RNA sequence: AUAAACGCUGAAAGCAUCUAAGCGUGAAGCCCCCCUCAAGAUGAGAUUUCCCAUUUCUUCGGAAAGUAAGAUCCCUGAAAG
RNA sequence: UGGCACCUCGAUGUCGGCUCGUCGCAUCCUGGGGCUGUAGUCGGUCCCAAGGGUUGGGCUGUUCGCCCAUUAAAGCGGCACGCGAGCUGGGUUCAGAACGUCGUGAGACAGUUCGGUCCCUAUCCGUCGCGGGCGCAGGAAAUUUGAGAGGAGCUGUCCUUAG
């Protein structure tokens, strides 16, 4: 799942690391496996997210 | 229970073309294999093959910092007696870039059945022609 | 050529310099060239 | 440079002018004609294609008699190759005459040696017996096989197996005398093959 | 301390192309490369350069760029040449056109061709000269010709420059 | 192309210096040259020539059943074993 | 030469020689050099160099060592002191007998002397040769390129240059 996630996540320029760093100071709560799920079949959903985990971060 | 498991052929391989000029051997290698492995896809399976196909072009300018043109040695041993070999990187690279770059690449692959099937992706060039014209590969930039 | 793990000048005209990295001397007098 | 395929007749003796006696071996080299030219643009290399006696229509098929007929002859039986040669001349279908050679010339003769059987590491290798007195159980044996240490045999260790009929060479042989009309050539000392064999003849590399 | 100043005496043509150079005189076309990393200076009549970096891997190559400059510069101007006198009985020299042949003691006489842009000549049988416009040429093949014999301690036999202190021994 | 070594030009370090940038010589040794094996080199290569596009069934994929070029069974053998 | 006592006592055969080698370089010869208290011929010492080469006998079981006659040279070491399911069995280390010496004695002595059973049909890997099968996107006959690998690699004397 780490795998999967940091391979979707570099598409928007963001690592693994920062994304989960992101994600967890933004407040959401969503497993590996979730994430792993939404990155394969519901992408943009996962763009979403990455974005608030960017607006989290700054 | 639902983890997504990719099958043969399901997932789409591309071509790209790499030119090395200039870039370290290490540095280049390490980008090469991860593009082979198929670890820069959301479809990554263990399992399987979800990699691309790779073409490296101008493989006689890959570059050595230090004095690695000289001081660094390949070793063969023919499995007789006695019958070890040496051969220096700046002389390979001047004869034959393409086995450096393969040698050098193939180090970084797994050492296994799926390993041996994608060191068969990769296509290097000591100049800056290649023959694979026919299946329309993309610019890749490194980084 | 004298090689030693002390190359030192003998005299008061010999030189120390270093070639290709490794130190050694040189003078007008043949009996005086050391190599490290 | 120039080549051509002959049979090992026999094995002889002449009387040269200044008074001396030397032995000579007999090549019979008729019928031999050139059959297909190859390029550096179609092939990567240069070299010609000879063919050396012909043979009746049926020994030979259908796709070796096509490819004598494209240079107009009757199948052959021998066909060889030869590199380093001049590709301006032999015209394709004409033939190689003796006379491409002259009394002096330095040549090289290639065959296959004399077929011996399974022979043992004394006669095949030329090793050394052991006592054959003395109380010694140990006469024509190869020897020991290698240390303790590997737990295992090295390569190259000598042993018995089938011991002739090898493609040799042997080189820098002088050429005594050349008779064009029975087509044959005589050249000064040994060559290898039983007879009946086919050598191969060029000139010198060295 | 100081390797600044380069002055052009007169009727030569220097130009800087890229991290080339090409200097013309009335003897003969000189041109190399340089780093870039060092900084050439052009007008009519003077050469300057300095070194931006201002440590040990750059002061070098500065001063080995004015030197080499100058050494351009003054070949085509003035010229090079170099000395050699050849010592002792059976030393003889001669010329066959454009070859040089020596006999020095060996039982084959050993021969010499002057490459492009240098020109052998010899005065007499035991002197000889070397003349071109650049010092490393000139120079290196006064060398070789001097390594097929060089001088012996013990009598002085042999081919030498005219300015040097062979030592001498005494071998009863 | 080099090892030990010998030099040319040349600064750092107004001189000197075989080294730092750049050139040249230099071993029975290294890589070639010479002889042999070698495409299972699964990366299975190239050239020349020969045979051609049949009939039954198949849900396609595919199968069988007579052949062409060619080869073998069987027999006479040795230059081979 | 020793110290320790970690594997082996429901067995890891020991010295020398024979057959067969392979590796290290701290190089005996041959190749290339620096210094010399190197005139020449011959040497001394150090540096690079493992490609090839490196004898036949007398004495002793001998390794070793001395000697004879040669040679360009007669290198030093590792591999279970390389190699006994490859060989020998002279030595050591079984039962017989004798000497010197020790013991009252039966006996004993890294003291000597003469004689004394060396078993095995190769399963797996390994090595040397020779075949069958399939593969190499049609089925065949020949001729070949060469990635890669193996072999070879030694050296004297005489004449001339020139007394
Ligand atoms: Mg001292
Ligand atoms: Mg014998
Ligand atoms: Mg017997
Ligand atoms: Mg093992
Ligand atoms: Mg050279
Ligand atoms: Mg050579
Ligand atoms: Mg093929
Ligand atoms: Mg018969
Ligand atoms: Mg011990
Ligand atoms: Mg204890
Ligand atoms: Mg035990
Ligand atoms: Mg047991
Ligand atoms: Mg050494
Ligand atoms: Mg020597
Ligand atoms: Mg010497
Ligand atoms: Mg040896
Ligand atoms: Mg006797
Ligand atoms: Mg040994
Ligand atoms: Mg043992
Ligand atoms: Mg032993
Ligand atoms: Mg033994
Ligand atoms: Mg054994
Ligand atoms: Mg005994
Ligand atoms: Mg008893
Ligand atoms: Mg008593
Ligand atoms: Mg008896
Ligand atoms: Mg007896
Ligand atoms: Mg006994
Ligand atoms: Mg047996
Ligand atoms: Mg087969
Ligand atoms: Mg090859
Ligand atoms: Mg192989
Ligand atoms: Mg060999
Ligand atoms: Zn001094």
């Amino acid at each position: 799942w780490i795998a999967r996630i940091n391979a979707a996540a570099r598409m928007q320029d963001l690592s693994y690391s920062k994304l989960m760093h992101g994600l967890k100071l933004a407040g959401i709560d969503i497993n590996r496996k979730m994430l792993a799920d939404l990155a394969v079949n519901d992408i943009a959903s996962f763009n979403t997210l990455a974005d608030s985990a960017k607006k989290a971060l700054a | 229970r639902t983890t997504y498991m990719a099958k043969p052929g399901e997932v789409e391989r591309k071509w790209y073309v790499i030119d090395a000029t200039g870039v370290s051997l290490g540095r280049l290698s390490s980008e090469v294999a991860s593009i082979l492995r198929g670890k820069n896809k959301p479809q990554f399976t263990p399992h399987i093959d979800t990699g691309d196909f790779v073409i490296i072009i101008n493989a006689g300018k890959i570059g050595l910092t230090g004095k690695k043109a000289t001081d660094k040695i390949y070793y063969r041993h023919s499995q007789y007696p006695g019958g070890l070999k040496s051969r220096t990187a700046g002389e390979m690279r001047t004869n034959n870039p393409e086995k450096l770059l393969e040698l050098s690449i193939k180090g970084m692959l797994p050492k296994n059945s799926l390993g041996r099937q994608l060191f068969k992706k990769l296509h290097v060039y000591g100049g800056s022609e290649h023959e694979h014209a026919a299946q329309k590969p993309e610019v890749y930039e490194l980084r | 050529m004298k090689v030693r793990p002390s190359v030192k000048p003998m005299c008061e005209k010999c030189k120390v310099i270093r070639r290709k990295g490794k130190v050694m001397v040189i003078c007008e007098n043949p009996k005086h060239k050391q190599k490290q | 440079t120039k080549g051509i395929l002959g049979r090992k007749v026999g094995m002889t003796q002449v009387f040269t002018e200044n008074g001396e006696l030397i032995p000579v071996t007999v090549i019979e080299a008729a019928q031999n004609v050139v059959l297909q030219k190859k390029t550096v643009e179609t092939d990567g290399y240069e070299a010609v294609q000879i063919g050396f006696e012909d043979k009746r229509a049926k020994l030979s098929n259908k796709p070796e008699q096509g490819h004598v007929a494209k240079a107009d002859t009757t199948p052959k039986r021998f066909i060889r190759e030869f590199r380093d040669v001049n590709l301006d001349e032999y015209e394709i279908g004409a033939e190689v005459k003796v006379d491409v050679f002259a009394e002096g010339d330095i040549i090289d003769a290639t065959g296959v040696s004399k077929g011996k059987g399974f022979q043992g590491v004394i006669k095949r290798h030329g090793q050394s017996r052991g006592p054959m007195a003395h109380g010694s159980r140990y006469h024509r044996r190869p020897g020991s096989m290698g240390p303790v240490a590997p737990n295992r045999v090295f390569k190259n260790k000598l042993l018995p197996g089938r011991m002739g009929g090898e493609q040799i060479t042997i080189q820098n042989l002088e050429i005594v005398k050349v008779d064009v009309e029975k087509n044959v050539l005589l050249v000064k000392g040994n060559v290898p093959g039983a007879k009946k064999a086919l050598v191969q003849i060029k000139t010198a590399t060295k | 301390i100081g390797k600044k100043t380069i002055v052009i005496p007169a009727g030569v043509t220097v130009t800087l192309n890229g991290s080339t150079a090409t200097v013309k005189g009335p003897k003969g076309e000189l041109v190399k490369e340089f780093n870039p990393e060092i900084t050439i200076n052009i007008e009519g009549n003077e050469i300057n350069v300095s070194r931006p970096t201002d440590n040990k891997n750059h002061r070098a190559l500065h001063g080995t760029t004015r030197a080499i400059l100058n050494n351009m510069v003054v070949g085509v101007s003035e010229g090079y040449e170099k000395k050699l006198e050849l010592i002792g009985v059976g030393y003889r020299a001669q010329k066959q056109g454009d070859k040089l042949v020596l006999n020095v003691g060996y039982s084959h006489p050993v021969e010499f061709v002057a490459p492009k842009g240098v020109e052998i000549e010899v005065p007499a049988n035991t002197q000889v000269i070397v003349k071109g416009y650049n010092k490393e040429h000139v120079g290196e093949l006064a060398a070789n010709i001097r390594a097929v014999r060089p001088p012996e301690p013990y009598k002085g036999k042999g081919i030498r420059y005219e300015g040097e202190h062979v030592r001498r021994k005494e071998g009863k």
